[PDB]
């Protein structure tokens, strides 16, 4: 238990902790114990592992990150020459001090240290090791461009010797691309680097390149397929405007014949940034339907199909059919959110407008809203709604034939649920005008219709003020009046006074000096009587102009 | 290249909502995001903000609330599960989640250039990375032993995913090369030709029955498989016996380790051939699967109906099933449940065959069927079933069972008879090598979606069922 207690207030909270008073001397002493013979094997591991995790927090200035970086070099060399387990982590987690203190420069003695020793180590617990090593060289030169750039040739020569393929190919192929765009910025070229220098940090190549490129694509074989995916996306970054893809070409062929999450969307980008050089005019057609097919085969897990979902809609094209619509039309059957990610294929389908897609559309809207409508059920069911509304209205503004049995559901999905008040104010704030006005007057219509006796007025009120305005004034003003007796918590006594400072912004001005003249007078709690008396004398006493400017 | 990974295991009840079990922040990656992004860099945050706000996110965290219109907004929509948190007044994105058994997974990856515009999802490498190392991680963890393998799993990890660049996605592998300790190009993934193929076609069917609406039946079926032999370069590729009543293959997708899939199976969506089953691989370490096929039969394997007339609190269910003769007479487990959403208190029932245990909550009385179905093929209730006080919240409420509308939840299972035909061969094993194939096959049926749906209601209807 020395250092157990030390680390747990560190992990419970390393910033809060580095801001402590005992925080001041912890990297010193973890410093210090790096070389001592008293901390067992344990406490070592867990000390680097934290060195390992946070670089950040224990030495901030570049002095202090050289400093350190010196320190862990010095114990790294001065280790006893038994077999133990301080090797690779003791190196890993230097550089991370190093990379992310920011004191890495070729200036300064610690750096220049540092590399020649990972160079060589890298170079060739041996091969785990070597690869923690190499992952470390790949790491630094992710962080300065070209600080790696030194030793290509070793790499060509021995790619059939010693050294873990994944390593290697990497960090070659990240060489390549930082070292030909810093190279080709200045103006020239490799210059013989296919064969350890800090300048790079301020014909024949086509063949030496098109050699790495078979040569990486050999070695791909064995790269997991996460890596291999990012591989894959840099090379197409590099390879775009700087040989045919031919070569590459039956290996990506092969690749989308596959439907892992990574070589998917490594074929996907590739397509996305290559563009139409590669792609046949049908190959995209073959491309689509294995998108949208993998967007709901059973045999994959949920997320794989929502993604697969978002990338068909935002399909990348090449030159800028209803079948295809109908492998992935929405249903009923699909979890709440895996409609919503078929919604925009159906609103497609049935824009330019077997059953009318207006039909299904309206049975599955109905399903939708039935589902909305039973008491008792989750808040996703309704959320299902409307974001189904939302997507269709600004989809579909522009039609009112599909439009209106739209608003007609609405307006009785309102009916039989009243609890659903706040999902409609917000679809109100969000729709555009064409829709905003004719379903404002049809849902104005559904809560005026009724005399005002229920117990969902806490619920009707707030839509009352959400969308009066001053078109049908005399409904409204009888509506509320009844309301007015059925008012004895403060929740609905300002959910009406909302309505009327909606009726106040509106404009409108006759009889409602009467009906806010009521409201003041009849209410219960003395706040909401006196925010009528106020909007009241507002409108009693302003022009026009001056209620929105003083009001 | 991620920023940090996370394994949070889900919690009801407790305030915190769970326990991190790993929290691995990768330090290098949040400098380059400072260098990459800049004016529009947002930092990631701790354990406890995180886990507060990916809960509030997951609609994980007490969804009672009456609306957050910050999470059930009409504006905000989630068509993808890259969620995009609000930590810190900051938005932080773009950051990846999922849930199954109880196990949540999350990473936030970075991306390379700047976020004042949102850049679309169809460009970034690491969402996609995230996704994949947290599947693998979900594979691994309840593969099918508590506590000895989510202990070792920071030790796992660190193999793998060492300084923010991930290298394999198998944390099986990761067990492999730390426990255990290739001067050729072999796998990364790779730490007597024995095989247990367990194909395994699940036969859901929303059958309905009506005159226009198309009955609906589709199979789910797998093949897991291992090219488990010694040697440099073994080759097996096994050949599956389709017979000539049978089709072709149906709904091919494959593995990662895989190497392709043919034209057909790019058309072939919803050669034509049933040989030579010519399936190139690559032998792993793992459990390689050269396809999934989900195979079509015109012939259902069985049938059903349902009658409940509404007569006050009689749900007389006359249910009436039909066991196609292709249908083996020996049933495992063929417990035709019979859920009772939104309705046993007097079970006056008439069970043809199998008791018609009601269960002790008596909210749903599963007509245990048994074994095997009578020589009549045909099992009733005409049950006076004199249900009490309305159950309006305590009986399981199903939306997608209203009113008269129901379908009964058959949880049937079969060894080694499916609906596909699938038959592993091994006399016909051509290769470029030498072997024994030891081809251990197999197949089951399971109850996927069983629902006999009521003929005497509404029933939710695909798109293409209505289709003509």
């Amino acid at each position: 238990d020395a250092w157990a207690q030390r680390l747990g207030a560190f992990r419970a909270s390393p910033s809060a902790f580095m801001a402590g008073p005992e925080g001041e001397d912890l990297g010193r002493d973890l410093l210090s114990d790096l070389r001592s013979e008293k901390l067992s094997e344990q406490t070592k591991v867990s000390l680097l592992a934290l060195s390992m995790e946070y670089p950040a927090q224990l030495w901030p200035d570049a002095s202090a990150a050289e400093v350190a970086a010196t320190s862990l070099l010095d114990t790294l060399v001065l280790l006893p020459p038994r077999p133990s387990a301080l090797r690779r982590p003791l190196l890993l987690a230097a550089t991370t001090a190093l990379a992310a203190g920011g004191a890495l420069g070729p200036t300064s003695g610690a750096s220049c240290r540092l590399l020649p020793l990972l160079l060589g180590l890298a170079a060739g617990e041996q091969r785990p090791l070597q690869a923690t090593a190499c992952e470390c060289l790949r790491e630094l030169e992710s962080c300065k461009p070209g600080l790696l750039g030194g030793s290509l040739g070793l790499l060509r020569g021995l790619l059939g010797q010693e050294g873990p393929v994944q390593p290697l190919s990497l960090l070659l192929a990240l060489a390549l691309r930082n070292t030909l765009v810093l190279q080709s910025r200045v103006g020239a070229g490799l210059g013989g680097l296919l064969t350890w220098d800090w300048t790079l940090v301020e014909p024949e190549e086509a063949r030496e390149l098109r050699a790495a490129v078979i040569q990486l694509l050999d070695t791909s074989y064995l790269l997991t397929p996460v890596a291999q995916a990012q591989l894959l996306w840099l090379l197409g970054w590099a390879l775009r405007g700087l040989q045919p893809p031919a070569l590459f070409k039956p290996q990506l062929v092969r690749l989308l014949g596959t439907a892992q999450l990574t070589l998917l969307h490594a074929m996907l980008a590739l397509k996305a940034a290559f563009g139409e050089a590669l792609f046949t005019a049908q190959d995209e057609a073959l491309l689509l339907r294995r998108l949208t097919l993998a967007a709901q085969h059973p045999a994959l897990p949920p997320p794989t199909h929502l993604f697969y979902l978002h990338c068909v809609l935002s399909f990348p094209e090449n030159w800028p059919g209803p079948q295809l619509c109908r492998g992935l039309l929405p249903s009923l059957l699909h979890d709440p959110m895996a409609l919503l990610a078929r919604l925009h294929l159906l609103c497609l389908l049935c824009a330019e407008e077997l059953p009318s897609p207006r039909h299904y559309l309206e049975e599955l809207l109905a399903g939708l809203r039935q589902r909305a409508a039973l008491d008792g059920g989750p808040r996703a069911l309704a959320t299902l709604c409307f974001q189904a509304s939302y997507l269709v209205a600004c989809c579909l503004a522009g039609q009112p034939t599909v439009l209106t049995p739209l608003i007609h559901g609405l307006a009785q999905l309102y009916q039989a649920r009243p609890m659903l008040a706040p999902h409609f104010v917000d679809l109100l704030d969000q729709v555009d005008s064409e829709l905003r006005e004719p379903l404002k007057v049809v849902l104005r219509q559904v809560v005026v219709s009724r005399p005002g006796r229920d117990e969902a007025l806490c619920w009707h009120l707030q839509m009352l003020a959400k969308v009066a305005d001053g078109d049908a004034q005399s409904a409204t003003l009888n509506f509320l009046q009844a309301a007015a007796a059925h008012c004895t918590n403060w929740d609905l006594q300002q959910g009406l006074l909302r309505v009327c400072r909606a009726l106040l912004r509106a404009g409108v001005r006759g009889g409602l000096v009467d009906l806010l003249q009521v409201l003041a007078r009849q209410l219960e709690d003395p706040d909401g009587r006196d925010h009528a008396r106020l909007y009241y004398i507002l409108l009693a006493h302003l022009a026009a102009p001056k209620l929105g400017v003083a009001l | 290249a991620l920023r940090a990974v996370w394994l949070i295991r889900h919690e009801p009840g407790t305030p915190l909502g769970g326990t991190v079990r790993f929290s691995r922040r990768y330090p290098t990656v949040e400098k380059r995001a400072k260098a990459f992004n800049g004016m529009t860099y947002v930092p990631v945050p701790e354990d406890g903000p995180f886990l507060r706000a990916l809960l509030f996110q997951l609609r994980l965290l007490d969804d009672d609330k009456d609306f957050m219109e910050r999470r059930d907004g009409c504006s905000r929509i989630n068509k993808t599960s890259i969620y995009g948190l609000s930590v810190g007044g900051e938005e932080l994105w773009p950051v990846i989640a999922f849930l199954r058994d109880s196990m949540i997974y999350a990473s936030v990856p970075l991306v390379e250039q700047a976020l004042s515009p949102r850049p679309p999802l169809i460009s970034i490498s690491g969402v996609s990375q995230g996704l994949e190392l947290l599947l693998g991680i979900q594979d691994f963890l309840y593969s099918s032993d508590l506590h000895t393998k989510l202990s070792q799993l920071p030790d796992l990890l660190l193999q793998a995913c060492p300084l923010g660049t991930l290298l394999d996605a198998n944390l099986q592998n990761s067990l492999n090369s730390i426990n255990s300790v290739q001067p050729q190009k072999q796998p990364a993934w790779k730490v007597k030709a024995q095989i247990s193929i367990s194909i395994t076609e699940t036969v859901k069917c929303m059958q309905y029955g009506k005159q226009d609406i198309a009955d609906t039946w589709q199979v789910a079926g797998t093949v897991a498989c291992k090219c488990d032999l010694e040697g440099v370069m073994p080759a097996v590729t096994i050949s599956l016996s389709l017979p000539t009543n049978g089709s072709p293959l149906q709904d091919i997708i494959v593995h990662p380790c895989v190497t392709s899939l043919d034209s057909a199976i790019l058309t072939s969506s919803s050669s034509a051939f049933s040989g030579p089953y010519k399936f190139p691989f690559t032998p792993p370490l793992e459990s390689f699967n050269l396809c999934h096929y989900t195979s079509q039969v015109p012939v259902p394997p069985i049938l059903g109906s349902y009658h409940m007339k509404e007569e006050g609190v009689q749900l007389k269910v006359t249910v009436n099933f039909k066991l196609h003769e292709s249908v083996r007479n020996n049933f495992e487990v063929c417990e035709a449940h019979i859920p009772f959403y939104n309705r046993i208190t007097h079970l006056e029932y008439k069970a043809s065959f199998g008791q018609l245990e009601v269960f002790r909550e008596k909210s749903l009385l599963v007509w245990i069927i048994g074994q095997k179905f009578p020589k009549s093929m045909e099992i009733s209730l005409s049950g006076t079933l004199t249900f009490g006080v309305k159950g309006h919240n305590k009986q399981p409420f199903d939306h997608i069972c209203i009113g008269n509308t129901a379908y009964i939840k058959l949880n049937f299972r079969i060894a080694d008879y499916t609906l596909t035909g699938c038959y592993a061969d091994q006399h016909s094993v051509q290769v470029f090598a030498s072997g024994k194939p030891k081809i251990s096959a197999y197949r089951k049926l399971i109850s996927s979606d069983y629902y006999i749906w009521n003929s005497k209601a509404p029933a939710p209807v695909t798109y293409a069922s209505l289709l003509p």
